RNA sequence: GGGAAGCCUACCUCAAGAUAAGAUUUCCCUAGGACUUUAUGUCCUCUAAAGAGCCGUUCGAGACUAGGACGUUGAUAGGUU
RNA sequence: CCACAAGUCGAGCAGGUACGAAAGUAGGUCUUAGUGAUCCGGUGGUUCUGUAUGGAAGGGCCAUCGCUCAACGGAUAAAAG
RNA sequence: UAAGUUCCGACCUGCACGAAUGGCAUAAUGAUGGCGGCGCUGUCUCCAGCAGAGGCUCAGUGAAAUCGAAAUCGCUGUGAAGAUGCAGUGUACCCGCGGCUAGACGGAAAGACCCCGUGAACCUUUACUGCAGCUUGACACUGAACUUUGAUUGAGGUUCUAACUCUGUCCCGUGAUCCGGGACGAGGACCGUGUCUGGUGGGUAGUUUGACUGGGGCGGUCUCCUCCUAAAGAGUAA
RNA sequence: AUAGCACUCUGCAAACACGAAAGUGGACGUAUAGGGUGUGAUGCCUGCCCGGUGCUGGAAGGUUAAUUGAUGGGGUUAGCG
RNA sequence: GCUAAAACUAUGUGCCGAAGCUGCGGAUGUAUACUUUGUAUACGUGGUAGGGGAGCGUUCUGUAAGCCGAUGAAGGUGUGUUGAGAAGCAUGCUGGAGGUAUCAGAAGUGCGAAUGCUGACGUGAGUAACGACAAAACGGGUGAAAAACCCGUUCGCCGAAAGACCAAGGGUUCCAGUCCAACGUUAAUCGGGGCUGGGUGAGUCGACCCCUAAGGCGAGGCCGAAAGGCGUAGUCGAUGGGA
RNA sequence: GAACCCACUGUCGUUGAAAAGCCAGGGGAUGACUUGUGGAUAGGGGUGAAAGGCUAAUCAAGCCUGGUGAUAGCUGGUUCU
RNA sequence: GUCAAGUAAUUAAGUGCAUGUGGUGGAUGCCUUGGCAGUCAGAGGCGAUGAAAGACGUGAUAGCCUGCGAAAAGCUCCGGGGAGGCGGCAAAUAUCCUUUGAUCCGGAGAUGUCUGAAUGGGGGAACCCACCUACUUUAAGGUAGGUAUUGCAACAUGAAUACAUAGUGUUGCAAGGCGAACGAGGGGAAGUGAAACAUCUCAGUACCCUUAGGAAAAGAAAUCAAUUGAGAUUCCCUCAGUAGCGGCGAGCGAACGGGGAUCAGCCCAUUAAGUUAUGUGUGUUUUAGUGGAACGCUCUGGGAAGUGCGAACGUAGAGGGUGAUAUUCCCGUACACGAAAGGGCACACAUAAUGAUGACGAGUAGGGCGAGGCACGUGAAACCUUGUCUGAAUAUGGGGGGACCAUCCUCCAAGGCUAAAUACUCCUGACUGACCGAUAGUGAACCAGUACCGUGAGGGAAAGGCGAAAAGAACCCCUGUGAGGGGAGUGAAAUAGAUCCUGAAACCGCAUGCAUACAAGCAGUGGGAGCACCUUCGUGGUGUGACUGCGUACCUUUUGUAUAAUGGGUCAGCGACUUAUAUUCAGUAGCGAGGUUAACCGUAUAGGGGAGCCGUAGAGAAAUCGAGUCUUAAUAGGGCG
């Protein structure tokens, strides 16, 4: 806190409680006790956890039956309609889409749609997972996780 | 997450105060004083839940000792008495009797000389 | 029975807030309605006594007060002789 | 026996020994006081270590030496008003 | 002096005067210390009256320190041991104003005396340990000739000039008591400076200067063995 | 503090003081001058002690620094075994 | 207050007397059995320094493009009601735009004290005091209002300063008109107060200028780890010299 | 003995008119005198007719800012169930 | 009817409690043109062509702020844009400007007073005094230029002193000053810790001084290693709190090796890589801008974006505003275009310069003395630097491998240049936050480094909110033409009326109900009569509380406090066990004789990365052994397992 260097005055004689800084934290305008600081707030998880979860995930989301698989999703052009049309025929018009790769006229048509998304296969996280309320996955993208188990 | 401590704080301090109503001077407007005469009102309550017990046996005791020495007994004559009699009604309806109905206390006190002949 | 500058009286002053608030002499006030909470009852109307005070002139009374004297039916103060 | 660090008693086994004819006795003195940790160095040994290798220097281990550190569990090698 | 622990003079068993940390005196001087007298007085016996300025009342403006909260009496006792607040008891209708200071261990300043903290500062020294300053010798800057003498070397003496010195004279830069260069003169291998080294060093600097203790200091004590205290096992304090 | 007194240092590029040095005060002075120390007009005066500490002058015996480096003792190995 | 006691000694019948014991209702901890439980039995539940266990509320993030809200959020103020508590719930009035379940996650997360910090406001109390004891009185004027302003007639005080000037210092306080909230230790129509407009005229007064003292700076220069110290020639510097 | 410069005694004042004064007396007043303007000396330093006095109401080591949130075996405080 | 005795009701100067209604004050809630911390990308300077910082001036009205400079809220040119404008506090008015293109935005020019390195001399900053040359005026001037110091170079001149030299002058070129952090170098503490203190620590830290660049420094082995291997410098992870150092105290603390980031070498006299200027060409980026989709009805309401119903756009559902909460009302957003002119960067070529006074390294390596640095405090102390005294060999040579010798291995000092990986933020743009929301967050949200304090260095505040829109209250009344208020009017609301959202508490009034003037104390608590209002008429609710039993506050500190021991005048707001790293134990989850990655790479919480760490074996000082091992002559005994 600026300033706050010399003593506000003499130790005894006063009347006054002693000080030692106009900046002291029990003053207004002093500084605070514990000043904080810039944070990490990251954690370590295993690979191995990090890799159970997603499988427990996984095995829930199709017990649930929140897990839509569908042999080709594709769309021939970039226009938001078609994809919803798409999306209201599968009965799926809130769900994150998993593809083996993120067809460019795809992401166009998604990216202003509220309540939908679409990302790679090697790019679900376990919160997008959870967070969206189904997963319309492709057969190759769910090979693709096969083989990276989970 | 800086937390301002005013509405909470109040809200204590009032009910502190709604419970002091009615006191003296500071001790129904001053927080400090009005938190001393709470905690001590409880104490004094505390402590004369079990009082009253004691002050209102006393005071059957004193009503029953009236009776009796109309009838030409003592307390304690009559207590006697009763009890070798069989006779178990308490002291509190004992002295409800002497008050409202002075035969019936008659026909106690009559009890208790036969027992205790 | 006697027996001390000691005690209670006796002498002087205060004293009925002595809430046990004491006593004596003298003086003053005696009208109509309505109503319900039928009572030293509540609203109206009419009455305002014997006295006390405010105010003024003041004091040998006085910090302010209190107390005393007087206010034209008058010597209370100042003046005048 | 004991907070720790320490302190105390000890049958018995092996080797070498002294005195006894021998069974045996002897690991200081009738006993309980005669005392000082650690660090740092000195001396005698040693089948340990040895900064490229062979040595050596230095270090380690065993035995032993130097404090009235007496404010005697000893704050410094070194200090009065 | 009626009465004199002070004063003046004298006496000399000076606890513990004494001759430039001066001795004994001394005219004058001192808002200097002590003692006495005349005059004078409210200093006093013993206070009285009067004048001005406050105090008091009215109108206007309008502080202070303090303050847990108060329905804030006496006495005797009790009790963290000196009570408005507890016990017993006595007295006491409610509220101002002018005065007063016996109490509220009244207000004021985290006691300055005393002790403690392995606190502070400044001062002293034949406390400890450094350093500045002063001083000694060796090596370097540092050279040339003769000579004499000590146990191959050391030491000494006398000359010289060319290193070096001059807060000496003259010339020039230059209008200049700085400085620089030049010419002399007086010194001269000295003085002086660098590195190393012995001595001195409260001049300066950082520090230390124990604990127990019927307060602390002074005195005594501080480790080990034996007896008693020690209450018939062990242990047990001053 | 003082006029007066005494001791002591200082031969001039003075002693002494300031400064790291250059330099500056002392002093544009020169022992009848300058610095330090004590005493304190004036009158009469100022006794004894050099064992201690200091200062001044000797002495060249003992002790002692850097520097110098005579001897002695080890390490290593060509070689001999 | 007590004397064949309400004293003392001895004996005997009763009774009073605690948060102790018993009775009735409720909560909680531990253990034993019910071969899940949340039901019975037995035994426990005073507490400082401490140790252990379980929770309430506050701010923020996700859940939340959800849910509540001008047919009235948060906040403020009453009332009623619920639990063992920190607390919760409902609603009248005020208020006028935000608030936020559940379950997780992070903390500037809870105040009466530290002669604590900041602001506001009390007690003392309408109390002390209103700043040289040179001194005031009356008539008229203006004005809402006059002891204090203006005019007039008297009285008193200073007069080696309480009068008249200069330098320093200050900076518009100077003059006029207008206003009285705040400032003026009272009121004020007055003011060194607010607002508006004016006012300082030099060859001779002073400064500037020429000159130098103490002292300062200082080309080169000497000295010093650097910064820098001193100093020559010079150049500044009045409190002094020059129409 | 006035001005001027001081500060010996007493009363008052002590939330003062005043963070050192007023009043009545008092000392020096041609000198080691008082005073204006402008300069020099800077913190273990300066200056001191010497009281540890003075160095901006501050002095046994000025003030300001940094080391710095010095350290405190000491005192105080430490918030819901 | 009189008297007597006994016994009710009746007062409030004032006070207490409760409730109602106010005042003061500014808490709380909601809000924000202000702060705090970062990410990505740039940039890393300004100045004698006069800087940073200032003084003064400049307007129809002109106080402050902003802009600008005697050409003075501004002038010229080019480009953009297309209906308004004459900067803000800050309205209002007058003069006006503008489709013949205003205001405004971008680029390039012109002007640019005085002080300040300040540079013609001086000086108390914003002032005083000058000289020379050219042109011009006729009077006591004007315009333009030049006049500082130091260093370097050329030219001229020139002493003691004969040549010379010193010295002196002119011209040309350059430098000085300011400013965040980071770099390099010259000096360098103490508080503190060691439970005292001196060695030591703090720490080469704080501070002072000099001086660069966009980075700097270092850098191509007289280096390590110890299977004879690696291969310049710099930075990160590990090795490892290990080996060691140390009043062997407190503490200090490596290296080898391994894994990563980045990779680069080139020269010493015919002279290299590289770097810097200038010019041309190409590429890229930057400084204004243009277009840019799609909503109606109904209900509540002052107002619709909210309710109900049904539509449309979406490569646009980021965000902001609009009278309450908007994809479709406005500005925008995705996307598609755009430059007269100027700037930055990259590449290529051309010309300069520089690298480069240096040609294999002698007063050098090494040594004696004293110090300093190395994790290493004199230690068995190698190695580096040097103040002082000395002093080689020079490839058949020399340095190192931690006293020293021999042998082996390895390198070539006494000459140089060199990018990247690394350090930082006074600045510019974009984006972000389990960061603050007016006692917080910068000292400063507001005319703040201001007011104010101090001689000075320096210290250093408080202070945000009417309403959607001023629609900011015409007019009437009281009053002094004051202040203030009551009406009227505006507004959804005026108890939103100007220091104006909400309006808490301390503290201070007024009104109503009950109690209270014969009675002694922490002010309550357990009982309890009466009165007033309400009423579901009671065995009820609210307010009060005669009389009565009991009863000496709270905190702290203590053996022990009502204590006359400490602290608090009261209220509101703030105020104290945190954060990072390491380690041990407990709970919980994954995997399990195994578990796990670090730096780093990575359109990035994924996936790679196995170096390293912990566990799986102990004994011994150690060499060594190993389910054993140490001690010992011992296979005995015994200690650790
Ligand atoms: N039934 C009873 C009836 C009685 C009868 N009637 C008689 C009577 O008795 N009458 C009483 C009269 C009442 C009272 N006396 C009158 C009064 O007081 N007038 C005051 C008049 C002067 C006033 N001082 C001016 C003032 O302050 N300006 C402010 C100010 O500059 C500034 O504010 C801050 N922050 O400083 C600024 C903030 O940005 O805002 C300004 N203002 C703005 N307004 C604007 C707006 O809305 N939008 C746009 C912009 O223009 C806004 N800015």
């Amino acid at each position: 806190v600026s300033g706050g260097g010399k003593k506000p005055f003499r130790q005894k004689g006063t009347g006054r409680a002693r000080a030692g800084s106009i900046r002291s934290p029990i003053w207004v305008g002093g500084g605070k006790t514990f000043a904080a600081r810039p944070q990490d707030w990251s954690q370590k998880v295993n690979r191995k956890m990090y890799r159970g979860a997603m499988q427990c995930i996984l095995a829930e989301l199709v017990r649930q039956d929140r897990l839509v698989l569908v042999e080709e999703f594709a769309v021939a052009a970039p226009k938001t309609k078609e994809l919803l049309a798409k999306l209201n025929d599968l009965n799926a018009a809130r769900a994150l889409i998993v593809t083996d790769a993120v067809d460019e006229n795809l992401y166009l048509a998604a990216r202003n749609l509220p309540h939908v998304d679409v990302v790679d296969a090697t790019a679900i996280d376990p919160v997008s997972l959870i967070a969206f309320d189904k997963v319309v996955m492709s057969v190759a993208a769910a090979k693709k996780i096969e083989v990276e188990l989970g | 997450a800086r937390v301002k401590r005013g509405v909470v704080a109040h809200r204590r301090h009032k009910k502190i105060l709604a419970r002091a109503k009615g006191y003296y001077g500071a001790r129904s407007r001053v927080y400090r004083v009005a938190f001393q005469a709470v905690i001590k009102a409880g104490q004094y309550a505390y402590r004369d839940r079990r009082q009253k017990k004691r002050q209102f046996r006393a005071l059957w005791i004193a009503r029953i000792n009236a009776g009796a020495r109309q009838n030409g007994l003592s307390y304690s004559r009559m207590i006697d008495g009763l009890k070798k009699a069989q006779v178990i009604i308490d002291r509190r309806v004992l002295a409800d009797i002497a008050m409202h109905d002075a035969v019936a206390f008659a026909a106690l006190a009559e009890k208790a000389k036969g027992a205790l002949a």
